[PDB]
């Protein structure tokens, strides 16, 4: 179970469809998914 | 002639779109479809 | 639009078809390179056979020097697609292309198609001017180039397109081309025996193949050869208007217009072959014939204007469905990220629930370990000392200090250490399968 | 024989590094404070003070507290361990070593830095291969050993054996040294023994607190550490035990000051007290043996409680990643479903654009030709061409162009409140006794 | 009998070792206000 399985990426076309809150929500989760994986090791 | 003139209009439209199909094949597509767009889509398939 | 008699299907493919005559046989261009089809280069080294080999390779067929038009069209679309990608991946061309309207984008693609993305990137001062508009200025700077001197007729058309943002230079060439063979582009002088096909494309008689039927070289529409007529407008281009004579009564000129048969006749045919149907003399008939035709043109131009509007509507619908797709992709990804957030929030809660238990037990066990350790240190200090004092031969010192030692030995022996108390355990429990099936069956897509 | 120690890295380093609360220069002239904490190699005392202030978080004119020293001590001990683990040459060795020998390696790194210790290439290799006696001999030839030989010998013995005997032996030795300055307690130091069996130079001391323990005694209870003769008569030995007063006395004091109270001879008091003390010591040693085992149990319980907490954190985090994986599996499907619809709609729209474009090309071809024909002055050519032009004009006017259909929009649909409530109720932590 | 005075003493000596710079008065109060040795130690740790 490596990161790709839980990673989400936005294309440039999609990125410009995101408002401020949406770009931050994305940060919250992606930063936190990373921390959980660092702890777990996979 | 009420609808015969429409059938001919559809035929001439297809002939312009598909220049090397016989009038009989193009008429058969018109008969088997309900719209101009339909006949064209079927013609593109052939 | 600007339709004196100016019409043009304004896009890159139609633009290039005018700039590049179709050649179905390998030919040497004006720099000596072997090219084929619609502006397609086979080889730069002046090889006899590299050109034939690259032709066979590009087509996938044993092409002695010949391809079919379909093959030419396949190469052409590939080559246009290639020119466009070359712009997009190029750091200097891409930002300019993006800033341009569709007409001017085609003018830029035209240059890339002709010269390559590296050559076009070289026109740095002109590219800058265009990104800033300065259309008249870019036009002037581009006319100072080698490109212009080598191919001024094309450069003038492309430059006019950059300058005006219109298609007039191409509408004008499309008009000029009515007077040239649809196949070889030779001017249709009478020496070429120009012929007009029922689809109003015309060609040198020599440029037509096989009562019998002929396929139009331009547009492929088929007709009976008996229906092909002289292109009389061009037939007379080398002299001025000529009396035409009957095909049968070969000494009689055509002087009447038969309205019932919608064609010119000589006196003998109108009196005999065409007896009892309607006519006027040529100069009388022509005024009404010009009015009927001009009226149909007005009607067709109105229909044309409607179709142009209809086509623009379709392009907008295309951009819309594309944007709905992007909306859905974003909505889906944000929906999942939103759920991920709540899952991580619950994760933190579950851990804090476990941590609440653990901190309680650990505070106790750590307190006890601290106690046991510090009591043990005392015990070892007293045992270390008491043994040392007894290892000593100094009985006087031993007795003088026996009081202090004895006290600490008894004191350590009274020390109270409560025993190690046990601990509960805890385990995380959840329904993998119920959650997997709520995923998998999450949502839709209406 | 009587070897006791409390074998861990912290007690190991406390034996080796005397606590200093004021900035001092070590044997290389470097500025140090606390328990072996290097402030700087810079020759500037102010640089040392700046580094001290930086480390503590306050303005220390070169002085810290014991609590501050302890905090640096624990940071530095942790730092030594990280240095070992991040170093390609030290980690394989450390990993291969037992807990006692690991403390020896940490001791060295604490003292010298990870690269200094990594420099001992062959000795390290020997240790990983468990060639203990060879490693000892080789390490004993080093600059380290020549510079701090007693420490190096203790560390090396710890590597040779798997034990703490060297440190138990130093703790015994230290009874003969001052509890605070660690100078040997010769008579010139006026060595004093407190009731808590700690000793100190009188210089380092009604009531007094022990420098080592923080515990109080009455100064009247403090005696000369006599292990390192009469206090009334300048030429007399103490030879009698004044049983009446529970103190040793000389001939002249028993004859005068204590005339015929009650007494035993020293030889009588000696044998008896040594039998009694010896048995109290055996009893304490047995109580100690029991406490050692009960402590091993509390440590095991502490590790077990910690391991349970880690287990739950892992199970929760993995449970969530697994669900996340399934949500993205579904996300990909949801998008692909949408894309099929979009491709269908775009197939239609492009077919319709292709049709309109191609019909337009015809319209422009006819409009252009007919107009050109009419600009011409050649009335004969025009009338000859009339049948063909007229025909195409009417044919173009008849052509059918279906209008664009409204094609409705698709939307992504899901239940946000349902999923937030499922997540809020996700999982359970189950306790058992 | 005086068992609780010997126990009190044993508890006090245990606390004096663990908390060397507390007065016997404070240490006796927390012994008397608690039940077990661990209880008294835990109370002493709160200063
Ligand atoms: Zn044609
Ligand atoms: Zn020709
Ligand atoms: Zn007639
Ligand atoms: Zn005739
Ligand atoms: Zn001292
Ligand atoms: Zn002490
Ligand atoms: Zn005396
Ligand atoms: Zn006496």
């Amino acid at each position: 179970l490596q990161f790709r399985d839980v990673a989400i990426e936005f294309s440039l076309e999609e990125w410009h469809c995101l408002d401020t809150a949406q770009r931050n929500l994305y940060r919250n989760v992606m930063l936190e998914n990373y921390s959980n994986l660092v702890f777990l090791g996979i | 002639s009420e609808l015969e003139d429409l059938k001919d209009a559809k035929l001439q439209t297809l002939k312009e779109l598909f220049p090397q199909r016989s009038d009989n094949d193009l008429l058969k597509l018109i008969e088997s479809t309900s719209t101009m767009d339909g006949a064209i889509a079927a013609a593109l398939l052939m | 639009s600007s339709s004196e008699n100016l019409y043009f299907q304004g896009n890159i493919f139609e633009m290039l078809r005018i700039d590049e005559r179709l050649r179905l046989k390998i030919y040497k261009d004006t720099e000596g390179y072997y090219t084929i089809g619609i502006g397609h280069l086979l080889t730069k080294s002046p090889s006899l056979n590299a050109a034939k080999s690259e032709l066979d390779k590009a087509i996938g067929r044993n092409c002695n020097g010949v391809i079919t038009k379909d093959e030419a069209e396949k190469l052409f679309n590939q080559d246009v697609d290639a020119a466009v990608r070359g712009i997009l991946r190029n750091a200097k061309l891409k930002p300019v292309y993006d800033s341009l309207d569709a007409v001017r984008r085609c003018a830029l693609i035209n240059m890339v198609f002709q010269m390559g993305e590296t050559g076009v990137a070289g026109f740095t001062n002109s590219l800058r001017m265009l990104q800033q508009k300065r259309w008249d200025e870019a036009a002037v700077n581009l006319a100072k180039s080698i490109w212009y001197n080598q191919t001024p007729n094309r450069a003038k058309r492309v430059i006019t397109t950059f300058r005006t943002g219109t298609w007039d230079a191409y509408a004008a060439e499309a008009l000029e081309l009515l007077e040239h063979c649809g196949v070889c582009r030779e001017r249709l002088r009478p020496e070429r025996e120009p012929r007009l096909l029922p689809c109003l494309h015309s060609a040198c008689s020599a440029c037509l193949g096989p009562g019998t039927v002929v396929d139009c070289p331009v547009c492929k529409q088929q007709c009976f050869s008996k229906d092909i007529v002289e292109n009389y407008f061009m037939r007379d281009s080398g002299s001025g208007e000529r009396t035409v004579y009957c095909n049968v009564h070969k000494h009689e000129p055509l002087v009447l217009f038969c309205e019932s048969c919608d064609t010119l006749t000589c006196r003998d045919c109108q009196l005999n072959a065409h007896k009892d149907h309607q006519y006027q003399f040529l100069e009388d008939a022509v005024r009404n014939q010009r009015k009927l035709l001009a009226s149909l043109v007005k009607r067709l131009g109105d229909k044309h204007a409607t179709l142009q509007k209809s086509t623009k509507e379709v392009r907008s619908s295309i951009r819309q469905v594309s944007d709905v797709q992007k909306r859905v992709q974003v909505d889906v990804k944000m929906a999942i990220l939103q759920i991920m957030k709540e899952l991580n929030k619950r994760g933190r809660v579950l851990v804090n629930d476990a941590q609440k238990v653990t901190e309680g037990q650990q505070e106790r066990l750590e307190r006890q370990h601290w106690t046991m350790t510090k009591i043990q240190k005392h015990q070892e200090h007293i045992l270390r000392f008491a043994s040392w004092a007894l290892e000593s031969d100094n009985n006087t010192a031993l007795l003088l200090s026996k009081k202090l030692i004895y006290f600490q030995l008894h004191r350590a022996l009274k020390m109270i250490v409560d025993p190690v108390e046990p601990h509960g355990e805890m385990k995380f429990q959840w329904d993998l399968n119920a959650w997997t099936k709520s995923a998998e069956a999450f949502g839709k897509i209406v």
